[PDB]
C-alpha cells in the first residue's frame, strides 16, 4: 500500500547532502550506503536496522562490491582503496590499514571486472588510467602488479570522473552491449578480441573509451595515449552517469542504447541504425532535460530514473530510431540523489535530506461525499496558486512589451533617415535677469514626433562642457551635468528644460560652450554593468547666439 | 505528390458513408435516405446530426485563386458540389429532427455574404431552408430566384389579364 | 537559517511586529505579514516540486502557512494542540499534521487533519459518476501549475537574453579601476579612478549620476559639478594619478531615506 | 499602421529583435490566451524565400498537419508581418479544431457550482458525465412511464453562455437560457416538452405493440415513419405529424401491383371516414376494412436484400450477388455499384481482374472479381 | 495656459503630491468643488468702469478690471471672454465666472 518506506535517517547539513559522492548498493537483501562521510553502513532490508557500520578515514568517495568473493571495495579520498570481507570475523567498526590495497593516495575513481581492476588517478595536468590484476583464487585480498597504464593526454585541469565497463556478447558489474552497437562504437579489434572496454566520463565532459586488451604496458613498452585512448563524444558539461538500456524490450540483458548525463541536463543516447545507404550509422541524440541533475539510474525497459533539486523524475527512450523529444514525468518523490534500481518496480534512494527509502512503483456510502469534498478542496487550493502565477506572467509580458518599444526607439535613433524624426532635442539661448545681472540660459526642448511612447525607464542626460583644451591647472569645474527622468512622454508631446550657462563667478563666460543631450535606458527599472545610452543632439553656443542688440 | 485525401477522411464512419453516397449524382439524396434507414437498422439507431453540422462548419486552409493566396474554407464549401446540393436537399427532408444552432451556422455559410462567384444553388437552398424554419422572412427581396428571372417573369405576367382574386393585401 | 555559501547565509526571521522576513547576505527581500500575534516558531515544508511553504506556529494555539514564491498566507488554522511536518502518508513529499484540542476526547491522536495544501487532504445519491471527472480535473490543474512555472522561467530567460541583446546592439580593456563615494557635509562626492587607456588630453570626460525612478517619483533634475584631479605619486616612470569626481547635493535625495 | 515599424509592435508585442539590423526576432507569439516560443532568423537582407524558423515542440505538435502550408507561405509571403498574421490565424484554427486537448476551466465558479446545481436537481436524475466534465446526460419520466434522456455539452464558462442541448424527440426543442437559469430550469423545459408530446408517443407505442413494424427496428423517439406490414408481401408506410398525430397521415403502399390497387381504391373511397378522436389503428382497421397480423414471422421478419448502394433489386438484369465475407454485415451489392464504389477509395488496389477493398457498411476486406 | 497667446504644447505643472519632509516621515513610519461668490450692483460697476474702454457693457469689462494687473489682460481684451479657467501658483485649478 505505502509506495515509499523510510528505513533510516542520517546527518544532513544545512540544505542537504552534496552530490556525486553518496552511493547506495544492493546485493540481495543487504543495502550498503555512503553519504560522503567517513562511514559506510549496511542495512538488512527486511527490517531496516543497521547490521554494521565501518569507520574509514577521510570521506568514502565510491563503493563497489563482489558478490562471489563476498568483498566490498571502497575508496578513501586522499588515502587509497580498501577491501573488506563482509563476514568480518558496538555496531561501529574502525577499518584497519591492513585492508588498504594499492594506497595510491591520489586515485579519484575506480571500477571492477571479472579478474581485473581499473583505477584512474589524478596528478599534475595529465590524469592517468591504470590496470591491475586482481587474484582469481580466494587468497589474501591483494591488488597484484599493474598490467598497464596510460595517460589521458586530452584532459588538462568537486566533480569526480566516472568509469563504466562495457563487454560484448560472448565474453562483472558493467553492461553487456549488442554486437552491432559494440562494433559501431569500438571497432573490429575489440569485436574480434571480445575485449571489454572502459568508458571514462570526465569533468570537462569528454567521454573516452579504452580497450583493455590493448592496455598492456611495461617500462620497455610504454602506452601510447593517442593510439590507446579514444574519444566518443564531448559533452560541454560534467558527467554524472553512463549507462545502457534495452530499448525494444520486445539479469544479463544485451543493451542497445548507450546513455550519458550532464550535470546541467545534457542527456546523450547512441543507437545502431543501418539506414539510408546500406551502411551501419549511429543515431545520436543530445537531448536537453531540465534541472541540474544530481543522480541517475537505469530501470527495466529503456527507463532512466533521474533526480533534480525539485523532484525525482523519469525518462523513457523505448519506442526514425528512438525519439525526437524527451518528455519526463515526475514521480512525486522529493530530490533523492543517490538512486539505485533493482528489478523484480522497486528502487532505493537517499533523500537529499538524509533519509534512506524504498520507492515501490507499480463504492462507499458518504465516504464518496467526503471524497467529493476533498477533491473540491484540492482544486480550490491549487487554483489560488495558478491565479498568482498567471498574474506574474502578465507582468513579465508587460516587461517584454516595454523592452520591445525600447529596442524600436533605439534602432530608429541609431539609424540614418536624413531627418531626426523619432526623438529630437533642440537647444536655444535666451538672456534673462536675476537681481541685477543678465544671465544666459539654454532651453532644451525634447519632442516626440513618432508613435513610440517613452514610458518609465528613460532619462535625459544633458551635459554642458565649458571651454576645452586641458591646461596646466585642472580647473574647478570641467563640466556640469544634469539628468532628468522622462515619464509618459508619448507621441506629439514636448518637455522643456532651462539651464544656466552664464557667469556666476567673476562675471566671465568662456565660449564656445557645448551642450549635449543623451538618453539612457535602464533595464532594471521596469522590474558587467547594464544600461544603454543613445546620442541625441549636440549644440555649441558661440558668441553670435550670445550677442544682444 | 499531388494525391489529395477525401475531405471526409477524418469524420465518424457513418457520416463518411452518407457523404460518400450523396456524391453519386441526382440519385444522391435518395441514397442518403437509404443510408439513414440503414443506420436506424444497425446498432447506433440515432445519427449524430449535431456532430456532422459542426464538422460542416469546421475550417481548414486552401490555396486557390492566384498561385498564392491562403484562405480558410469550411467543409461545406470544400466538399464536392453535388455532395453539397444533395446534402441541402436531404436537410430539407429531415429539417424537423435537426438542431437550429447548427443549422443557422450552416445557412450563414450557404448565404455566401460578401463572396465573388457564389453558388446560386447553395444560396437558394439556404433561402428555402430559412423560410421553412421561420427565421428568414428577412423583410427583403431575398427569394430563391435571380433578379434576372424574377424580372423576365414580371415582363411576361404583365402580358396577361390579372385575376379577380385578391392575394396581396394592401 | 536555510543555506550557507562562501561567508553568506540565507535566513528567514520573524519579529515582534508579527512579520516574517527573508535575508540573503543581509538583504531584506520578500517581507510578509502574519495574521495572529506572538509567534513562537517556523518549520519548513516542501510538498512537492518547488512548493515550499513556511509553517509558522504561534503562542495563542494557532498557525499559518505562507507559500514561498509569493510570501502570502496560503492557510490559517486554529486551536492546534500541535503541528508536525513529515510524510505520514508514504508519498515522498512532506505533509503537515495538525492536532485539534483535547476538548473532544481524552486522547491525543484523534481530531487530526493532514494537508499538503494540494492533492493530499485527509481528516477525521449515486455521486460515483462525478468522481473520475474531478480526479482528472485535479490532475489537469496540477499539470497546468507545473507547466506555468516552466513558461514563466522561459519568459525570464528571454528577457535576460534581450537585455544582453540591447547591450551588444549599441556596441574590453578596463577604462576605470573602481568607484568610491564620500559625504562631506551636504554634498555627495563620487569619484572614479582611471587607467592608462583613458587620455584626458584627448577626451573630454564627464561623470553623471542618474536616480533610480523607483525612488524618484518626481521631476527633480539632479545636477553635478565635475572636477579632475591629477596628483603625482612620490616625485621627491613616476606614477601620476588622474581621478574624476562629481559633487552634488544630498538633501534632495534622502526623501525616501535611501537612494541608489 | 501601414509601415512595419508600429504595426509590427501592435500585432506581435512579444517578438523582440535581438540584433540591431532587424534580422533576428525571438520571443513569444500569442493565440487564444497562450504564448508559444518562436525564433525567426532572416538572411542579411529582407527576403523570406529562405529563412530559419524554429519553434518549441508544443508549437510543432500543434502545427502538425500544416507544415507544408507554412513552408509554402514562407516562400510566397512578401513581408514578415503578414506571415505572423497568417501564423496567428492558422494557430487559432488549429486550436479551435483540436479544442479537446487544449483547455482549462476556472474551477472556483465551475466545478463546485455544477455539483451544487446537480444537488439542487437531485442525484437520482443524472446518469452520465464525461471525464473532461464537458458532456453530461440527465433522465426524466413520463406520466405514462417512459424514460427520456437529455444530453448537455458544457463550455469552459457554463453559466455565462448557453450549453448545447441535444434531445431525441422529433419537434425542434427550444430552451430559453438566461445567465441566471440553471439545470433545473432547462430540466423543467424538458418535462414541459415531454408532457406536450405525450400523445405522439402513445400513438407510436400502440403501433409498435399491436403491429409487425418492419423497417425501423428498435426505433428511436425521433422517428415519425413506421412501415407496417399486413397480409403477405405488402406493406404500408405511414408518416405521422407530432402536433396532430391522431389527424390523417401521409400513407402509401408497397408490394404487388395487383394486390395494392384495391387498397389505394378503398383508401380513396373511405378517407373521409377518418376521425381524430379514436386511435390510428382503430381508424385504419375500419378505413381499409381489414385486421393486422401480430408478427406472422418474428424471426425472419425481413432482411433488406438490395444493392446497398442503389437500394434497388434488378439493376439492368443484374441481381444482388456480391456480398460481404462478414457475419455482422452480410450486405449484398451489385458488381457495377461495388466496382464504381471501390474504384474511388484510396485503400483499394486492382490486380488483373480483381479489386480488393473495404465493404462500404462495415469496412472489412471484400473482393470483387469482374 | 489654455487661452494663452502662443497655443504651444507646454507640459501641465501638477504641483507636488507631498512636501518632501512629509514624504520622509510617512516612509520612515510604515469630492465636491469648493465655491465662493459675490454679488454687486450693475449701476455701481458701470459708474466705476466708466471710461468704457471697449467690449460688452458688463461681465467682460468687469473681468478686464479684475485682471487689469495680470500680464494676459490684452488677450482677454481681444477675445472678450466673460469666464476663464486659470491654474494657480500651487498647481491646483481655479475657474472664475462673472
Ligand atoms: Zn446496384
Ligand atoms: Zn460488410
Amino acid at each position: 500500500a505505502p509506495r515509499v518506506r523510510y528505513l533510516a535517517g542520517f546527518c544532513c547539513p544545512l540544505g542537504g547532502l552534496a552530490a556525486g559522492k553518496p552511493r547506495v548498493l544492493c546485493h540481495e537483501a543487504e543495502v550498503f550506503l555512503s553519504t560522503g562521510s567517513e562511514l559506510v553502513y549496511v542495512y538488512d532490508q527486511e527490517g531496516g536496522l543497521l547490521t554494521a557500520a565501518f569507520r574509514f578515514p577521510d570521506q568514502v568517495w565510491h563503493l563497489e562490491l563482489l558478490a562471489p568473493r563476498r568483498l566490498l571495495y571502497a575508496l578513501c579520498a586522499r588515502r587509497g582503496l580498501y577491501c573488506l570481507s563482509l563476514d568480518h570475523p558496538s555496531p561501529v567498526i574502525p577499518v584497519d590499514p591492513d585492508a588498504c590495497i594499492l594506497p595510491d593516495a591520489a586515485l579519484c575513481a575506480f571500477t571492477l571486472l571479472d579478474s581485473v581492476l581499473v583505477t584512474l588517478v589524478q596528478g599534475p595536468a595529465r590524469w592517468k588510467m591504470q590496470l591491475f590484476e586482481q587474484p582469481c583464487p580466494g587468497e589474501d585480498p591483494r591488488p597484484g602488479g599493474q598490467i598497464g597504464e596510460v595517460e589521458l593526454s586530452s584532459y588538462t585541469p568537486h566533480f569526480l570522473p566516472v568509469l563504466c565497463s562495457v563487454s560484448p556478447s560472448g565474453s562483472s558489474g558493467g553492461f553487456t552491449l549488442e554486437d552491432a552497437l559494440f562494433g559501431l562504437l569500438f571497432g573490429a579489434d575489440a569485436t574480434l578480441l571480445q575485449s571489454p572496454v572502459v568508458l571514462c566520463g570526465l569533468p570537462d565532459g569528454q567521454l573516452c573509451c579504452v580497450i583493455l586488451k590493448a592496455l598492456v604496458t611495461s617500462r620497455s613498452a610504454p602506452g601510447d595515449p593517442n593510439a590507446l585512448v579514444k574519444i566518443l563524444h564531448h559533452l560541454e558539461e560534467p558527467v554524472i552517469f553512463i549507462g545502457a538500456l534495452k530499448t525494444e524490450p520486445q539479469e544479463d540483458v544485451h543493451c542497445d542504447c548507450l546513455v550519458a548525463f550532464g550535470h546541467h541536463g545534457r542527456m546523450l543516447a547512441i543507437k545502431a541504425s543501418w539506414d539510408e545507404s546500406g551502411k551501419l550509422v549511429p543515431e545520436l541524440r543530445e537531448y536537453c532535460l531540465p534541472g541540474p541533475v544530481l543522480c541517475a539510474a537505469c530501470g527495466g525497459g529503456g527507463r532512466v530514473y533521474h533526480s533534480t533539486p525539485s523532484d525525482l523524475c523519469v525518462v523513457d527512450l523505448s519506442r526514425q530510431p528512438e525519439e525526437g523529444p524527451g518528455g519526463l514525468p515526475p514521480m512525486l518523490c522529493p530530490a533523492s540523489l543517490n538512486i539505485c534500481s533493482v528489478v523484480s518496480t522497486k528502487l532505493l534512494a537517499l533523500s537529499a535530506k538524509g533519509r534512506l527509502m524504498t520507492c515501490s512503483l507499480d463504492m462507499t456510502t458518504e465516504s464518496a461525499g467526503q471524497k467529493i469534498k476533498e477533491l473540491l478542496s484540492g482544486i480550490g487550493n491549487i487554483s489560488e496558486r495558478v491565479s498568482f502565477l498567471k498574474k506574474a506572467v502578465d507582468q513579465r509580458n508587460k516587461a517584454l512589451t516595454s523592452l520591445n518599444e525600447a529596442m524600436n526607439v533605439s534602432c530608429a535613433l541609431l539609424s540614418s533617415g536624413t531627418g531626426p524624426r523619432p526623438i529630437s532635442c533642440t537647444t536655444s539661448t535666451t538672456w534673462s535677469r536675476l537681481q541685477t545681472q543678465d544671465v544666459l540660459m539654454a532651453t532644451c526642448v525634447l519632442e516626440n514626433s513618432s508613435s513610440f511612447s517613452l514610458d518609465q525607464g528613460w532619462t535625459l542626460c544633458i551635459q554642458v562642457l565649458t571651454s576645452s583644451c586641458a591646461l596646466d591647472l585642472d580647473s574647478a569645474c570641467s563640466a556640469i551635468t544634469y539628468t532628468i527622468p522622462v515619464d509618459q512622454l508619448g507621441p506629439g508631446a514636448r518637455r522643456e528644460v532651462t539651464l544656466p550657462l552664464g557667469p556666476g563667478e567673476n562675471g566671465g563666460l568662456d565660449l564656445p560652450v557645448t551642450v549635449s543631450c543623451t538618453l539612457f535606458y535602464s533595464l532594471r527599472e521596469v522590474v558587467e554593468q547594464e544600461g544603454v545610452c543613445l546620442p541625441l543632439s549636440r549644440h555649441t553656443v558661440d558668441m553670435l547666439q550670445c550677442l544682444r542688440f | 505528390e499531388g494525391v489529395e485525401p477525401a475531405p471526409w477522411a477524418q469524420l465518424e464512419a457513418p457520416a463518411r458513408l452518407l457523404l460518400q453516397a450523396l456524391q453519386a449524382g441526382p440519385e444522391g439524396a435518395r441514397r442518403g435516405l437509404g443510408v439513414l434507414r440503414a443506420l436506424g437498422s444497425r446498432g447506433w439507431e440515432p445519427f449524430d446530426w449535431g456532430r456532422l453540422l459542426e464538422a460542416l462548419c469546421r475550417e481548414e486552409p486552401v490555396v486557390q485563386g492566384p498561385d498564392g493566396r491562403l484562405e480558410l474554407k469550411p467543409l461545406l464549401l470544400r466538399l464536392p458540389r453535388i455532395c453539397q446540393r444533395n446534402l441541402m436537399s436531404l436537410l430539407m427532408a429531415v429539417r424537423p429532427s435537426l438542431p437550429e444552432s447548427g443549422l443557422l451556422s450552416v445557412l450563414q455559410i450557404a448565404q455566401q455574404d460578401l463572396a465573388p462567384d457564389p453558388d446560386a444553388w447553395l444560396r437558394a437552398l439556404g433561402e428555402l431552408l430559412r423560410r421553412d424554419l421561420g427565421v428568414g422572412t428577412s423583410m427583403e427581396g431575398a427569394s430563391p430566384l435571380s433578379e434576372r428571372c424574377q424580372r423576365q417573369l414580371q415582363s411576361l405576367c404583365r402580358g396577361l389579364g390579372l385575376g379577380g382574386r385578391r392575394l396581396k393585401s394592401p | 537559517i536555510c543555506a550557507t555559501e562562501i561567508l553568506r547565509i540565507s535566513l528567514i526571521a520573524l519579529t515582534r511586529k508579527n512579520q516574517l522576513i527573508s535575508f540573503q547576505n543581509g538583504t531584506p527581500k520578500n517581507v510578509c505579514q502574519l495574521p495572529f500575534g506572538d509567534p513562537c516558531a517556523v518549520q519548513l515544508m516542501d510538498s512537492g516540486g518547488g512548493n515550499l511553504f513556511f509553517v509558522v506556529s504561534f503562542i495563542s494555539n494557532n498557525a499559518c502557512a505562507v507559500w514561498k514564491e509569493s510570501f502570502q498566507v496560503a492557510a490559517k488554522w486554529e486551536k492546534l494542540s500541535l503541528v508536525l511536518i513529515d510524510d505520514f502518508i508514504g508519498s515522498g513529499t512532506e505533509q503537515v499534521l495538525l492536532l485539534f484540542k483535547d476538548s473532544l476526547n481524552s486522547d491525543c491522536l484523534t481530531s487530526f487533519k493532514i494537508t499538503d495544501l494540494g492533492k493530499i487532504n485527509y481528516s477525521s445519491e449515486n455521486r460515483y459518476l462525478v468522481v473520475p471527472p474531478l480526479e482528472t480535473g485535479l490532475k489537469v490543474c496540477f499539470s497546468s501549475f507545473r507547466e506555468l512555472r516552466q513558461h514563466l522561467l522561459l519568459k525570464e530567460k528571454i528577457i535576460s537574453k534581450s537585455y544582453k541583446a540591447l547591450i551588444n546592439l549599441v556596441q574590453s580593456e578596463q577604462l576605470v579601476e573602481k568607484i568610491w563615494y564620500r559625504v562631506i557635509d551636504d554634498s555627495l562626492v563620487v569619484g572614479v579612478k582611471t587607467t592608462s587607456s583613458l587620455k584626458l588630453s584627448l577626451n573630454d570626460v564627464t561623470l553623471s549620476l542618474l536616480m533610480d525612478q523607483a525612488h524618484d517619483s518626481r521631476f527633480r533634475l539632479l545636477k553635478c559639478q565635475n572636477r579632475v584631479i591629477k596628483l603625482s605619486t612620490n616625485p621627491f616612470k613616476k606614477e601620476c594619478v588622474q581621478i574624476i569626481t562629481a559633487v552634488t547635493s544630498l538633501s534632495p535625495l534622502l526623501t525616501f531615506s535611501k537612494f541608489c | 499602421m501601414a509601415v512595419t515599424e508600429a504595426s509590427l509592435l501592435r500585432q506581435c508585442p512579444l517578438l523582440l529583435p535581438q540584433n540591431r539590423s532587424k534580422t533576428v526576432y525571438e520571443g513569444f507569439i500569442s493565440a487564444q490566451g497562450r504564448d508559444f516560443h518562436l525564433r525567426i532568423v532572416l538572411p542579411e537582407d529582407l527576403q523570406l524565400k529562405n529563412a530559419r524558423l524554429l519553434c518549441s515542440w508544443q508549437l510543432r505538435t500543434i502545427l502538425s498537419g500544416y507544415h507544408r502550408i507554412v513552408q509554402q507561405r514562407m516562400q510566397h509571403s512578401p513581408d514578415l508581418m503578414s506571415f505572423m498574421m497568417e501564423l496567428k490565424m492558422l494557430l487559432e484554427v488549429a486550436l479551435k479544431n483540436r479544442q479537446e486537448l487544449y483547455a482549462l476551466p476556472p474551477p472556483p465558479q465551475f466545478y463546485s457550482s455544477l455539483i451544487e446545481e446537480i444537488g439542487t436537481l437531485g442525484w437520482d436524475k443524472l446518469v452520465y458525465a464525461d471525464t473532461c466534465f464537458s458532456t453530461i446526460k440527465l433522465k426524466a419520466e413520463d406520466a405514462s412511464g417512459r424514460e427520456h434522456l437529455i444530453t448537455l455539452k458544457l463550455k469552459a464558462k457554463y453559466p455565462a453562455e448557453s450549453p448545447d442541448y441535444f434531445v431525441d424527440f422529433p419537434v425542434p426543442f427550444c430552451a430559453s437560457w438566461t445567465p441566471q437559469s440553471s439545470l433545473i430550469s432547462i430540466y423543467s423545459q424538458f418535462l414541459a416538452a415531454i408532457e406536450s408530446l405525450k400523445a405522439f408517443w402513445d400513438v407510436m407505442d400502440e403501433i409498435d405493440e399491436k403491429t409487425w413494424v418492419l423497417e425501423p427496428e428498435k426505433p428511436p423517439r425521433s422517428a415519425t415513419a413506421r412501415r407496417i406490414a399486413l397480409g403477405n408481401n405488402v406493406s404500408i408506410n405511414i408518416e405521422v405529424d407530432p402536433r396532430h398525430p391522431t389527424m390523417l397521415p401521409e400513407c402509401f403502399f408497397l408490394g404487388a401491383d395487383h394486390v395494392v390497387k384495391p387498397l389505394g381504391i378503398k383508401l380513396s373511397r373511405n378517407i373521409h371516414l377518418w376521425d381524430p378522436e379514436n386511435s390510428v389503428l382503430q381508424n385504419l382497421k375500419d378505413v381499409l376494412e381489414i385486421d393486422f397480423p401480430a408478427r406472422a414471422i418474428l424471426e425472419k421478419s425481413d432482411f433488406t436484400m438490395d444493392c446497398g448502394i442503389c437500394y434497388a433489386y434488378q439493376l439492368d438484369g443484374t441481381i444482388p450477388d456480391q456480398v460481404c465475407d462478414n457475419s455482422q454485415c452480410g450486405q449484398p451489392f451489385h458488381q457495377i455499384c461495388l466496382y464504381e464504389w471501390l474504384r474511388g477509395l484510396l485503400t483499394s488496389r486492382q490486380s488483373f481482374n480483381i479489386i480488393f477493398g473495404e465493404c462500404p457498411y462495415c469496412s472489412k476486406p471484400i473482393t470483387l472479381k469482374m | 495656459p489654455g487661452l494663452a497667446p502662443p497655443h504651444t504644447r507646454a507640459p501641465s505643472p501638477l504641483g507636488p503630491t507631498r512636501d518632501p519632509v512629509a514624504t520622509f516621515l510617512e516612509t520612515c513610519r510604515e469630492l465636491p468643488p469648493s465655491v465662493a461668490s459675490i454679488k454687486v450692483s450693475a449701476e455701481l460697476l458701470r459708474a466705476a468702469l466708466k471710461d468704457g474702454h471697449s467690449g460688452v457693457p458688463l461681465c467682460c469689462a468687469t473681468l478686464q478690471w479684475l485682471l487689469a494687473e495680470n500680464a494676459a489682460v490684452d488677450v482677454v481684451r481681444a477675445r472678450a471672454l466673460s469666464s476663464i479657467q486659470g491654474v494657480a501658483p500651487d498647481g491646483a485649478n481655479v475657474h472664475l465666472i462673472v
